[PDB]
């Protein structure tokens, strides 16, 4: 009993660490297409 | 002399005119410049 309680312990842990991993190389992705649209502010500040 | 001299002022307003018109085209094609560059912010939003 104790070997499985632990064992659904680190399942569950290992489960949150993938989310997390994912959570980040998502964060990472949006941060480039945000940074694409600054891009296009200042160059329409340029043109106005 | 008073006719020949006010159709000389009437080419001198002609004048006046004809530059507030290209100085708005030359504004207006610079909007639209700035107008395509909001284009490209949004369809970067849309990919986003």
């Amino acid at each position: 009993t104790q070997f499985g309680s632990t064992l659904q312990n680190i399942i569950e842990r290992q489960d949150a660490e993938a989310l997390n991993a994912l959570l980040q190389n998502q964060a990472a992705e949006l941060i480039l297409t945000n940074l694409s649209i600054q891009d296009k502010t200042i160059e329409e500040l340029d043109a106005e | 002399i008073s006719q020949s001299e006010t159709y000389r002022r009437r080419r001198q307003e002609w004048e006046i005119q004809r530059n507030n018109a290209e100085a708005e085209l030359k504004q207006i094609d610079a909007q639209l410049k700035s107008l395509a560059v909001r284009r490209e912010a949004a369809v970067l939003q849309k990919t986003s």
